[PDB]
């Protein structure tokens, strides 16, 4: 799981942690963090150094 | 109000510019491994077939 | 203990507000589970086991 | 508010004294010394005239959605007035980013008290003593 | 040579009891696990208009395109349809009641791969 | 290249012999091992009403929405239907005898995934 | 006032910010977040409705005769409401251990401003800014 | 013996809102992930001409062959079609508005292997 | 329990533009990678005869048997057919123009196993 | 930095041409996150933790 598709780190994150804008003073991001319905962003694959 | 950043952002200090410039797109470089390489003695030459 | 929270986005010079660790309990109240069995002396004598 | 010293313009220090400095989110673009009220949950917008809309004065310039600091009550403040204020005048927001006297407004009680008098468009020194909200 | 049994892919249904004289059942492919639906059956306890909609929003119906497919009269069943809707293509099906009173609507079919 | 043989469905049927003059056969998807059913054939020994119901209970019929799909006169077969029902949607199909005497009812179809 | 996190109910921390924390004696048994007024010399009891009876809110549970910590004006507080409050609503004591709006009450000025809105029976976040005693 | 569940297809749709009085929806198989499409449903918010085209270019539309399949009159739906197109065969479907104003067009189907 | 998504078919099409007054499109199963074809759609830009031929040669059309299946008239579409041909059975389909002028022809279908 | 590009084919004795590194910036605007709590001295003494 930490060594898949040429990736060498898995960063497992929480459901609550993305900014949905419901917390006070937090201005929501553009996306939906999830994996349940159309447009849900469930993973990000990336270069750690960028 | 008291002295604070949003008031004096460009009058008491400069916004940081990072010392490291971040790299653009790197293209894959393989031709030397991927072919027979001739280090030619001349700019023009012929290979016998 | 209470759940972890997210720290609060704040202005400069503004008061840091309190959201302290908050506590509760679950109360155990151990319930006496009991079981009895009675046997006569003649039963105890005559049984093979 | 701003201060001309020859060719130079300087920002006016909104806060004279006090520690009633509290964090909110800007509901619109706000400027230093501007009176504000709660437009949403911990969200503040520019006050309108005739009272019922005052929490404090904006300490520094902010864009919409940014975290703002306010001076609330028991702060002494430097603020801009739309009319002549003498000492002991009660003042509240004019709806123009400035303050006016209770005597000029349709309101019957103020939010700050003028300690140092000023002409129209100039900086008074005032003490914030109240907040005003929705009473119906 | 290898022999396999085929069971048909997931059943789908949306239903409403006592929908009012001008209200609607909205069939949303978000409710399907495969994300896309094919409606075979529309059962109506009175007259209904069937409408096919595209949304301008990925998650809620905010109407962009709308076509009234047909109007069904009285109580009955329509079967053998292939009315098709998807979440990723943002399509919705609305069954609107047009009887002079409340009705019951049941729609069924199957899930299709998005 | 790989070649597979497809055997269709899993068989589903409900039946009643001599259902009384105003009584009914209740087709319940809970009887199917995959939990959903698609009825194709209704054979009726006399006149019947077909009714599609949603229940308000997960396991028993407690009527919420009800629609009479069609009425069949006389004795015969209705074939090529796709009346669909499932357990976790609590859907039910009722065949009601309207003939005024005792009749035989046989419904057939196949199981579908829940 | 109480907070839910799964099956657990937690005691709400009455104080969000502020240092106007003052010692009185309980005239009766008081609960946390309860609005209170002076019933005797340095002695506080739970407020009745319709104003004239507010010094602050009780910070922890006390029996009769015990020393109470009170949050006065200048405190941000988590307080329970009997009705729906929007931000910028003025609230005062209800008489029921809770706060209600000035709009609902027979009074015409409040004691706290609502910073975060809440439904009936829920916890709003408020700023205490005033005291009400007897005026005859 | 070995029992598998079959989901019946992969979904495809093209849609346009307010397509003008002589404009068209181009249904392009290059938008499908499997490379070929089969349109079953055309829902039309007014009158339309349906046209099938071969391109002389592998990726753009440069009309080689064209046939008007049918003309649909008024608002409605055509369902159960099998209008077929793919990238490698350079086939496109064009739905052209013929109404005296703008309309909404929704086309649906499934993907087929290239 | 194991669930599979079924994408149907492999696409097949032959087409021609401006085929002359008595010339033809030869639909040849040798062009299918699976060796056999089932044709669903014949789009014709004028009147055409459909003809089905067996060849006495494995690779070229040397007519053994020939049958004219139907004559279509005007510009239009014939859809949902199952006209069928394969290479090892040396079967060819000929669409012959009868319009008295040049036309466009598009045939589509899917590949079938040999 | 801009993406890597490709050198240019050139005649012999001819002027080498310029396609030097071009640059841009990405901004940051850090927001203050704050958390606070308060404890009485008597609570601090009495608590088991
Ligand atoms: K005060
Ligand atoms: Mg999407
Ligand atoms: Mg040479
Ligand atoms: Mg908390
Ligand atoms: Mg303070
Ligand atoms: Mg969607
Ligand atoms: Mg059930
Ligand atoms: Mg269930
Ligand atoms: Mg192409
Ligand atoms: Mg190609
Ligand atoms: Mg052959
Ligand atoms: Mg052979
Ligand atoms: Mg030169
Ligand atoms: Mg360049």
């Amino acid at each position: 799981v930490g060594d898949i598709a040429g990736l060498d780190m898995h960063a497992a994150m929480s459901s609550a942690t993305y900014d949905d804008g419901t917390d006070i003073g937090w201005s929501g991001g553009s996306e939906t963090w999830g994996f349940s319905s159309d447009g849900d962003k469930g993973a990000v694959v990336y270069d750690r150094d960028n | 109000f008291a002295a604070s950043d949003p008031e004096y952002v460009d009058t008491l200090f400069r916004e940081q510019l990072l010392e490291v410039v971040m790299e653009g797109r790197e293209l894959r470089k393989v031709a030397r491994e991927a072919s027979n390489v001739i280090n030619a003695n001349t700019r023009v030459g012929d290979v016998p077939i | 203990a209470s759940d972890e929270e997210f720290a609060r986005p704040t202005g400069q010079g503004a008061e840091i507000r309190d959201d302290g660790e908050t506590y509760t309990t679950v109360a155990w109240n151990a319930t006496k589970l009991t079981e009895g069995s009675r046997v006569t002396d003649e039963m105890r004598d005559q049984a093979m086991v | 508010a701003t201060e001309t010293q020859g060719e130079h313009t300087f920002p006016v220090e909104v806060l004279i004294s006090g520690e009633e400095l509290r964090g909110y989110t800007a509901g619109e673009a706000l400027s230093a010394g501007e009176p504000v009220y709660l437009s949403g949950d911990y969200e503040v917008s520019a006050s309108s005239a005739d009272g019922g809309e005052f929490l404090g004065v904006n300490l520094y310039d902010v864009a919409s959605g940014e975290p703002v600091a306010l001076a609330g009550d028991d702060c002494e403040v430097r603020v801009e007035v739309s009319e002549q204020v003498t000492a002991n005048d009660e003042i509240l927001p004019d709806g123009l980013g400035t303050f006016e006297t209770v005597a000029t407004s349709a309101a019957s009680a103020g939010v700050a008290i003028v300690q140092e008098g000023a002409a129209s468009g100039e900086v008074c020194e005032a003490y914030i003593f109240a907040v005003q909200g929705t009473t119906a | 040579t290898d022999t396999i049994v085929n069971v048909q892919g997931s059943f789908f249904s949306a239903s409403a009891s006592g929908v009012a004289d001008t209200e609607s059942l909205l069939i949303d492919p978000q409710d399907a696990k495969f994300g896309a639906i094919e409606i075979h059956n529309i059962a109506h306890g009175g007259s209904v208009d069937v409408e096919l909609l595209t949304s301008s929003d990925d998650t809620e119906l905010v109407e962009d395109a709308a076509v009234t497919l047909d109007s069904f009269t009285g109580e009955g069943i329509s079967q053998g349809n292939q009315i098709e809707a998807s979440d990723n293509t943002n399509t919705y099906i609305r069954i609107t009641n047009t009887s002079g009173g409340a009705i019951d609507i049941i729609a069924t079919g199957r899930e299709v791969s998005q």
